[PDB]
RNA sequence: GGUUAAGCGACUAAGCGUACACGGUGGAUGCCCUGGCAGUCAGAGGCGAUGAAGGACGUGCUAAUCUGCGAUAAGCGUCGG
RNA sequence: CCCGGCGAGGGGAGUGAAAAAGAACCUGAAACCGUGUACGUACAAGCAGUGGGAGCACGCUUAGGCGUGUGACUGCGUACC
RNA sequence: GUAACGGGGCUAAACCAUGCACCGAAGCUGCGGCAGCGACGCUUAUGCGUUGUUGGGUAGGGGAGCGUUCUGUAAGCCUGCGAAGGUGUGCUGUGAGGCAUGCUGGAGGUAUCAGAAGUGCGAAUGCUGACAUAAGUAACGAUAAAGCGGGUGAAAAGCCCGCUCGCCGGAAGACCAAGGGUUCCUGUCCAACGUUAAUCGGGGCAGGGUGAGUCGACCCCUAAGGCGAGGCCGAAAGGCGU
């Protein structure tokens, strides 16, 4: 009844290095140090999945800020006119109006700066 | 077309071997032989010697013509080490590896 | 027939110089200097 | 004194970056005899500057 | 078209990294078995002063290592297969 | 039969289903060391990755772009028991 | 080494009072999916539908599974239309995993449902084998010393001839007993051994060589000491002694 651990541990083996191609050095060929490269680039990538949402806003706010004062109005003026208009654009699509269509983007800041009043 | 000679298990270290190959590395035969002949390496004259026997083969087993040959690709590689046991002071004792080489050339026409 | 015989069993041979060179009593003696942080 | 650790095989690489070797290039051709040989050195025949020379 | 300025700027690898293709070294893994392990069922449960257990040296056409044998020395007589 | 020291080691020819089964001879992994090809690298500071991301090269493709490799520049980030 | 705002810098970009905007987390909301625990209805079991609420986790408790070798189902099924093994690619499960296929490989392998375990490794200054780093670095074993010509040879600083030079000479000279066991002489070979090369050798291989009445053992005689018929002692084994 005795059992040899020949196959089963190489294939074990086998499966971690081909999840490593790429890594600089030994921790590309050596299993002891693969594994804990792997076990790293699982956790910042279940970190960065939150901050992904969190760069793209950021790039959005600057967009925005820096097309309305183009017109002559700051960010935080045009947001707040934009609600007391009942305007539901979502920044993303702001930010690729402004990237992509100045008119338009100026058909909406007259009408948030009339919104204010 | 191609043509090899090997030689096996020579007496050298690789690494001492592998700098006088870096010499004649896409140059024409002649030339081969001629910087060979003066370089004062006792790699040089197995590198030579195997160079002659490739040079010998593409003429007698293949075609001819040996005013247009090159070489074009040579490599070295480790083979086996023989172990030898060497005394220290105080009774310790060492290892002493006698390593070796393989010796390939591949001389062509083109 | 001196070629692959005598090269590889004399090979052999020196595993047992090197274990048995190591049965040597390596002591020192002792740390023949001061001890590091001593009484 | 010790590593305390290992280098790599990229710093091997890099330490032999001066251990290449050069040619000669320098080859001469006798007047006389017309074969191959270093400047300001004898022939194999013992033929230095196209005049004969000792020649054992 | 030229001559001046000011601004910007492909192309190098002594060597090195990653990926892929082809090799060398080393001997795992798979597949084998006149080698072992544990037992049931029977047998025999001793050999030796008629010289034992264990050995030394010898013994062939050729000289030795194994296997046999003892100056009648890889064997001698008789009765059966 | 050829190169070589009447060497060692090779390249042919020939046997064999197979010689990349050639006597270190079933199969033949990993660490380790090489040759070739594609991209990056000589004003740049740190657990070497991850999230963005130009450019280049190859394959497919009817546009439109996909697939493989590499990765300039930038945010975050001090191994395992 | 600035260094008692994180920096740049700031007479407001400092400090009080008031106000309105906006930024800001894995918190809350939106959309999609998984798993529990109850409630409510149909099937009134499973199978379902409509709801409410819950899911950070060490020591530790409870519940579910994957895979490996062996036995039955087996003279069954798959196997040159290519088995186990090795090596890439592509799909799909929440996971351990599974499936198909290219290339090597050249003879065995196991659905499904049950049974038994030498049943899964990164660490224990763990054990055995192989391979690296420092590195082509340190060293090559007495500071008595070598220079030239010829010869053989594929190749000569180291081998053989010749000349010169230098060292030891109560020893670095000539013998014997111990100890060793063919190392002795001749001819051949240079792939391992010789701390480099080697045509050379105490290296490989093949032949040859050790002659005693007087030298030494053996032999005759005993010292220290050993053994010891009878004998005297002692649980046995044995101790001491003529």
């Amino acid at each position: 009844a005795r059992v040899k651990r020949g196959v089963i541990a190489r294939a074990r083996h086998k499966k971690i290095l081909k999840q490593a191609k790429g890594y600089y050095g030994a921790r590309s060929r050596v299993y002891r140090v693969a594994f804990q490269a792997v076990i790293k680039a699982g956790q910042y990538a279940y970190r960065d999945r939150r901050q992904r949402k969190r760069q793209f806003r950021q790039l959005w706010i600057a967009r925005i800020n820096a097309a309305a004062r183009q017109n002559g109005i700051s960010y935080s003026k045009f947001i707040n006119g934009l609600k007391k208009a009942s305007v539901e654009i979502d920044r993303k699509i702001l930010a690729d109006i402004a990237v992509f269509d100045k008119v338009a983007f100026t058909a909406l800041v007259e009408k948030a700066k009339a919104a204010l009043a | 077309m191609e043509t090899i000679a090997k030689h096996r298990h020579a007496r050298s270290s690789a690494q001492k071997v592998r700098l006088v190959a870096d010499l004649i590395r896409g140059k024409k035969v002649s030339q081969a032989l001629d910087i060979l002949t003066y370089t004062n390496k006792k790699a040089a004259v197995l590198v030579k010697k195997v160079l002659e026997s490739a040079i010998a083969n593409a003429e007698h087993n293949d075609g001819a013509d040996i005013d247009d040959l090159k070489v074009t690709k040579i490599f070295v590689d480790e083979g086996p080490s023989m172990k030898r046991i060497m005394p220290r002071a105080k009774g310790r004792a060492d290892r002493i590896l006698k390593r070796t080489s393989h010796i390939t050339v591949v001389v062509s026409d083109r | 027939m001196t070629a692959n015989s005598r090269s590889m069993n004399l090979s052999n041979s020196v595993a047992v110089t090197v274990y048995e060179a190591w049965r040597q009593l390596g002591y020192k003696g002792s740390w023949w200097w001061p001890r590091i942080r001593g009484p | 004194a010790v590593q305390q650790n290992k280098p790599t095989r990229s710093k091997r690489g890099m330490r032999r970056s001066h251990d290449a070797l050069t040619a000669v290039t320098s080859l001469s051709v006798d007047k006389t005899s017309g074969e191959k040989h270093l400047r300001h050195h004898i022939t194999a025949d013992g033929y230095y500057r196209g005049r004969k020379v000792i020649a054992k």
